[PDB]
């Protein structure tokens, strides 16, 4: 969630100030990861039901 | 006697299995909370630069 | 300093950015210790249960 | 009752552990609160000055 | 020189807009409120700049 | 998995 709201409100600079920088980076990364991570966990989850 | 060796064997045979799957459950939570809360200080310190 | 305006005579008797300033500085402070209090409390009612 | 051996509820441990997880909670809250309430009276005062 | 100064406080307006979302994005924390889910999150990756 | 990760990690920093 906190990934997301940072992604959303950072869509909305600016027109010359719309700049692809390290931060979209970061925060497509982290988004993916913690979808890994979350997928990783349900699954053990499931497993130890 | 093989109906009870049976017996007494399944019940360890669940024993090592779910306390090898408890030993191993505890790593991937430990390890999936310090990248989390690292990579969220690293998004953190790239939007301050 | 709120105070310390008012004795300012003429036409400068006028309100600035320097006011609004001030006035957004005193109603921060405010709910900061507004949020504060209401937060001790949910902990005063955590300690309790 | 069968003889007090054949359980696995013992719920006063559940209920402690999510009182636990709640005031983990409400501890994380609070440092989050500190923090972001002295960097807004900072960015305030620097405007008015 | 008019001319000029148009496009420099164009430029100023800009990044005092791009200042804003950046620090409101910075102060985003896990337990802040005003918080919630989008599931935009590849399309945020287009830009221009 | 871990290994799966680090290589999605390099793909997109060479994108």
């Amino acid at each position: 969630k906190v990934a997301q709201t940072r992604l959303e409100c950072r869509t909305r600079r600016p027109n010359v100030e719309l700049c692809r920088d390290s931060p979209q980076f970061k925060l497509v990364n982290e988004v993916f990861t913690i979808d890994d991570t979350l997928q990783t966990l349900k699954l053990r989850l499931r497993e130890t039901r | 006697d093989q109906s009870n060796r049976l017996q007494l064997c399944g019940a360890e045979a669940s024993r090592l299995w779910a306390g090898r799957m408890t030993g191993d459950s505890m790593r991937l939570m430990q390890d999936k909370d310090q990248l989390t809360r690292q990579m969220q200080e690293g998004t953190c310190r790239n939007l301050g630069q | 300093c709120l105070y310390q305006r008012e004795k300012r005579i003429g036409i400068d008797l006028v309100h600035d950015n320097v006011e609004k300033n001030l006035i957004r500085e005193v109603d921060m402070i405010k709910c900061c210790q507004e949020q504060m209090r209401k937060l001790a409390q949910r902990i005063d009612i955590q300690m309790r249960d | 009752v069968p003889e007090t051996w054949a359980k696995f509820s013992n719920d006063n441990i559940r209920h402690s552990q999510n009182m636990r997880a709640n005031s983990i909670r409400l501890r994380e809250e609070a440092q989050n609160l500190f923090d972001v309430l002295a960097d807004q009276l900072w960015r305030q005062f620097t405007n008015t000055n | 020189n008019r001319d000029a100064q148009h496009a420099l406080e164009r430029d100023l307006e800009d990044k005092n807009s791009a200042e804003f979302i950046d620090e409101k994005c910075l102060n985003l924390r896990n337990t802040s409120d005003c918080i919630s889910f989008f599931h935009g999150v590849e399309k945020i990756d287009g830009t221009i700049s």
